RNA sequence: UCUCAGGAUAGCAAGAGCAAGUACGCAGUUUUAUUAGGUAAAGCGAAUGAUUAGAGGACUCGGGGUUCCAAGAAUCUCGACCUAUUCUCAAACUUUAAAUUGGUAAGAGCCGCGGAGUUUACUUAAAUGAACUCUCGGGAAGAAUGCAGUGCUCUUAGUGGGCCAUUUUUGGUAAGCAGAACUGGCGAUGAGGGAUGAACCUAACGUUGAGAUAAGGCGCCCAAAUGCACGCUCAUCAGAUACCAC
RNA sequence: CUGUUAAACCAUAACGCAGGCGUCCUAAGUGUAGCUCAGUGAGAACGGAAAUCUCACGUAGAACAAAAGGGUAAAAGCUACAUUGAUUUUGAUUUUCAGUAGGAAUACAAACCGCGAAAGCGUGGCCUAUCGAUCCUUUAACUUUACAAGUUUUAAGCUAGAGGUGUCAGAAAAGUUACCACAGGGAUAACUGGCUUGUGGCAGCCAAGAGUUCAUAUCGACGUUGCUUUUUGAUCCUUCGAUGUCGGCUCUUCCUAUCAUUGUGAAGCAGAAUUCACAACGUGUCGGAUUGUUCACCCGCUAAUAGGGAACGUGAGCUGGGUUUAG
RNA sequence: GUUGUCGGCCAUACUAAGGUGAAAACACCGGAUCCCAUUCGAACUCCGAAGUUAAGCGCCUUAAGGCUGGGUUAGUACUAAGGUGGGGGACCGCUUGGGAAGUCCCAGUGUCGAUAGCCU
């Protein structure tokens, strides 16, 4: 047996044939490496936050505080 | 010119006359219309697609072309890629740069001459 | 290559700079980070904690979150044919602010004012750059120097 | 038998000098890069004949001390040992090796010692007096010939084996600029001290 | 390895840190009714030789020991791993700040 | 992966579809803005490692020979220490330090220590901060160029022994040898040219006529100059050209 | 796992270089404080090259378990003291990446602590290596079950450690076959042919020298440029649904690096003999001992007893001694 | 102009041998009962006020060493793209782009602070 052991030949163009594809930009992005404490206080502001609409019993639950 | 760095081996560019300018737009003259691409006979058409910007002829689209005025870029895209003829006289060296008599590179003004043969 | 290890080939990139040796570098300390900056980040290697992998060195994030010994940065790496995110979290040490935003701003704001001003008096002011242009045309009276193709000598 | 010299002539490799990851690694059979009067003064010997390499190769130490014991056998016998100093520019640092079941890893034991040359380095420096250059430039020519390939015999118009030209150091002479030792010539600058010019003695 | 065998630490019914014995880990036997016995035993009646396979290649010199820690205070017990070692010695504090102070 | 003639697994490929094909979007391109890097080179009268030449030296560290007379002093010879230098070098040295190249960016999801809010172990002495909401002020669209390849789903074939060229490369004396890097190509590919011939040169193929070409040619085999002008060459072994046959 | 090959992001091959891992450490972890090490000059009983004591100078040249590279000076080094953060919960992130697992390490949020006035620092060793699934067993902790109902004893569970797979993504595994067998392989050895030419063979260049005198009549050290493919090696391109693998016999033809014969040049050519060179194969280049022999060695004749090629010329031309089935 | 205190940059700040020193500070300086401290009140700690710019320290001096910046070096070395370019080759060179480093030259030699002060 004899083989060849690494070559990188075809894969750079391979890569490249159908474009190099790039994720979306999302206004709102996912919460890791975010610590609690930070997430704890926007849980809370929003809550409390009147200028933000939530639920119907939620806002029953924020006026009843 | 940056972007032509390049391409030099596989391309001549040149400094045309208005006189070729207009010689190519006659003679080579076609148009992207919605996608197709259609011989320049009417100037209706340069109204079409132009008219708003003040591109009412065949005269005004080589005038913005030599003056490179407000709308070249539209005025080109206009303008479909010219596909030209063999030349007359043979090319010297295709793998020589001009400079040594070959054809790649800037014909400063030669790109003339160039485009007479091939018209 | 036949060792993969965190450092791999880390000899001369992470070597401090000549003459940093020890250097404490305080303003590091002190610069503030807020969520939504760019960071370019940049590894010490005296500080042996919370160390980017060498890949991620001379990079540019955005920053992402901020914890109290390190800043969450937000990069990007080609793998096979396609982008990937990577969550990084830098220690304060390596991380530096970068001047890109920064740059974008100033500019921003004077034209914006230049824009107004304008606006006020009924010129269309436009901020667009335009690149180097063709040379206008120009009168020469000067002094000529008259050079002609020296002999050849050989210096030994 | 040793390799022919034609196996090792062109620098196919990256450099392998003698180091603490080269183990057994040989000498080099030329031992003695300076022959004729060494004492001499840049005074003494004011002209210089060099070989120059005009190619790109490896030179085997060997053949240095071929070239060289040649022009020095040469020179002693022709003039004088007193007129002559013959110097070896160039050292043989770079390890050859050779690979003594088949191929299954072919890392040769240190075969001998070459010194990478490249195009118009200088192999040999001679300074002697004006009557005797013809027979310096004599000798080294015949040390061209134990060479590999192409070499060139030069006269240079600097002073002995020192950086200055023959007007500059004439210049230097006059105004007492000029300071010797041995083959080398020091000059003075505005840039010193005044604790060490010769006047606050 | 030294390993005292007083150390104060944390525990979980005292939420506090305690003095807790620290002893090795020690293997019990496999019960006799355990239903792996049980089965290795049935399948290897009758014929088919033997059944399960026998483990003939161990290339280990070292056992990973397992620290016994046992709270004064409660009496509860808890177990941590720790590194490779081929010798382990337990020792009193007070020998060990004894040969401390010869040393 | 008991895996090396095989399997899966991504990648490459086809078909069917979803979505407003944010064009203020996209890019194997530049430009502009902010930035990385220790390779080439160079450098060793600069660190690390080698390493030749001669001289000096109030002050020196020892040896030897000299001499005298005597044990000391005077003095030749060595090196080590500086003194000012000097020859040649490093892929597992490096101060210095490129070209080519890597990040991130070039605005309506913009800018401004102006406002009013929301936060029950978030932050601060601090309405301090922070993050999000509704407000206030300003903002010709914020580089060139191109878009007959918008993004995403779903199902799935084949493949998983490669080979060559330019340039760069390691082992090897070397090989039409054995290995690697970027771009191609050959395999999977015909046409004209290198007489000839996988990977060279031009050039990429539906059936057909015209014209003008590329590469290469125009004494005959052979389409087309025994064209028109220059320099050099006589071989009783002329010469006749890239990859190519030394 | 480190430094190189590797060509300034990353990545990159070879039974490519130079080395290192299956451990070691209750401190060599963690913290506080104070101190500054290696080395150099001058100085002090026994004291001597070298023991201790001093001062001045010391960019780091010392030390930091272990290999290398990087990192460190009121410290990461040295000294002293204190303490178990080598701890409790989870989850995430980075490296390799099928962006599975595993190994490492990092950043958080909850705790319970240690050191310090305090800020602060501690989820092991300055950083980059030091490691291990399913089933089974064992252990820790838990108002899980034994399925008509209960109490026991026993037995099953859930979460997490340890017992291990070094062929390290992890089968329980000794030989022989010339008495041999099958599927295939020119993806791969043994013969020819091809590339290469080190090794072999054959030529030159320089000229120290040898030639009593004189480098080059005849040679040629130290070096160096080549040629050849009758040595050997290297490679593995073609042939594994077979190209019959040594030698001799027989016969034909080619090469010239000519042994003899022809005509010459040269000499340290008196003659004789010999040596060097040129045109040159036109013709010739033999008989036996021993050996299967190619070769080798001997006995002889001879003008001479040249060296080679042709699938290492020549098995549907022989022969079958050698080599390599089965006794 | 000058000072202490805490500093960002970390030699244009360092190194060597010198000159100079208003004021106020800073220091050297005096002394060990007290908190504290060592083999030693040297240091660390505490309490002070007879002296003194001699130290430290500010500022300057050296055709100074070093460091910092420019010049030469040099369109040299290296390098991007092209080549049916040359050469037996090693290698060199043509067209279009980028473009270094040491010897030797010349200049510079700390800068930005918050706070409280001295110079009436
Ligand atoms: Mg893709
Ligand atoms: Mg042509
Ligand atoms: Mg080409
Ligand atoms: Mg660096
Ligand atoms: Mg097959
Ligand atoms: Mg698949
Ligand atoms: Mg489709
Ligand atoms: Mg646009
Ligand atoms: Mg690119
Ligand atoms: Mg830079
Ligand atoms: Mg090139
Ligand atoms: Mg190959
Ligand atoms: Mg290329
Ligand atoms: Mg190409
Ligand atoms: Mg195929
Ligand atoms: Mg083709
Ligand atoms: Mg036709
Ligand atoms: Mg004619
Ligand atoms: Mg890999
Ligand atoms: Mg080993
Ligand atoms: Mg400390
Ligand atoms: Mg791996
Ligand atoms: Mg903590
Ligand atoms: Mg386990
Ligand atoms: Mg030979
Ligand atoms: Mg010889
Ligand atoms: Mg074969
Ligand atoms: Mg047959
Ligand atoms: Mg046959
Ligand atoms: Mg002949
Ligand atoms: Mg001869
Ligand atoms: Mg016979
Ligand atoms: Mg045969
Ligand atoms: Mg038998
Ligand atoms: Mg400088
Ligand atoms: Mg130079
Ligand atoms: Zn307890």
């Amino acid at each position: 047996a004899k083989s060849k052991n690494s070559t990188n030949k075809n894969q750079i163009s391979k890569s490249h044939r159908n474009g190099i594809k790039k994720p979306k930009d999302h206004r709102h992005i996912s919460t890791k490496g975010v610590n609690p404490r930070f997430l704890r206080n926007r849980r809370r502001a929003i809550k409390n936050d009147p200028s933000i609409k939530k639920s119907k019993n939620l806002e029953k639950k924020v006026n009843k505080e | 010119l940056n972007m032509i760095k390049r391409v030099l081996p596989f391309i001549t560019f040149g400094y045309p006359t208005r006189n070729t300018i207009s010689k190519l737009i006659y003679k080579r003259g076609f148009a992207k219309v919605n996608g197709q691409r259609i011989p320049l006979t009417d100037n209706t058409i340069v109204e079409k697609s132009l008219g708003k910007f003040g591109i009412t002829c065949v005269e005004d689209l080589i005038h913005e072309i030599t003056t490179v005025g407000p709308h070249f870029k539209e005025a080109n895209n206009f303008l479909w890629p010219f596909k030209l003829d063999t030349p007359r006289g043979g090319f010297r060296n295709k793998r020589h740069a001009y400079h040594q008599g070959g054809d790649w590179g800037n014909r400063e003004v030669y790109i003339n001459d160039l485009v007479k043969a091939m018209l | 290559t036949h060792s993969y290890g965190y450092r791999r080939q880390t000899r001369k990139k992470f070597a401090k700079a000549y003459k940093t040796k020890g250097h404490v570098r305080i303003s590091r300390y002190l610069t503030t980070y807020k969520v939504g900056e760019y960071v370019d980040i940049m590894v010490d290697g005296s500080q042996h904690k919370g160390m980017p992998y060498k890949l991620y060195h001379g990079r540019t994030g955005k920053v992402f979150n901020v914890n109290p010994r390190s800043i969450g940065v937000i990069v990007h790496r080609i793998v096979n044919g396609r982008y990937i995110e990577k969550r990084l979290h830098v220690k304060i040490e390596h991380v530096r602010p970068s001047n890109v935003k920064t740059a974008l701003s100033k500019r921003y704001q004077a034209n914006d004012q230049a824009k107004a001003e304008g606006n006020k008096a009924g010129k269309r002011v436009s901020t667009k750059r335009n690149p180097g242009q063709p040379l206008e045309a120009v009168q020469v009276q000067g002094a000529v120097n008259f050079q002609h193709p020296k002999v050849f000598r050989e210096i030994f | 038998g040793r390799r022919p010299a034609r196996c090792y002539r062109q620098p196919k490799g990256k450099p392998y000098p003698k180091s603490r990851y080269n183990r057994g690694v040989p000498d080099a059979r030329i031992r003695i890069y300076d022959s004729g009067r060494k004492k001499a003064t840049v005074e003494e010997f004011p002209y210089v004949v060099h070989i120059v390499s005009d190619e790109k190769e490896q030179i085997t130490s060997e053949a240095l001390e071929a070239a060289r014991i040649a022009a020095n056998k040469n020179l002693i016998k022709f003039i004088s040992k007193d007129a002559f100093h013959l110097r070896c520019r160039v050292h043989p640092w770079h390890v050859l090796r050779i690979n003594k079941s088949g191929m299954r890893g072919a890392f040769g034991k240190a075969l001998g010692k070459a010194a990478r040359v490249d195009i118009g380095s200088i192999l040999f420096s001679v300074r002697v007096k004006e009557p005797h250059v013809k027979y310096a430039i004599d000798a080294l020519t015949r040390a061209k010939a134990k060479f590999p390939g192409r070499q060139k015999v030069v006269t240079s118009q600097k002073w002995g084996f020192t950086k200055l030209t023959r007007a500059q150091y004439s210049r230097l002479r006059n105004q007492k600029k000029l300071v010797t030792d041995g083959s080398n010539v020091k000059v003075i600058g505005e840039r010193g001290p005044l604790s060490r010019l010769e006047l606050f003695r | 390895v030294q390993v005292p065998k007083t150390r104060k630490t944390y525990c979980k019914k005292c939420n506090s840190h305690t003095n807790h014995k620290v002893s090795q880990y020690k293997k019990s036997k496999e019960s006799t009714h355990a239903q792996g016995r049980r089965r290795y035993d049935m399948k290897q009646s009758g014929f088919g030789g033997q059944t399960k396979p026998i483990f003939r290649k161990k290339a280990k010199t070292t056992k990973k020991v397992a620290l016994k820690f046992d709270c004064t205070t409660c009496k509860t017990k808890r177990v941590i791993p720790i590194k490779r070692c081929k010798t382990i010695v337990f020792m009193d504090i007070t020998q060990i700040k004894k040969a401390k102070v010869n040393k």
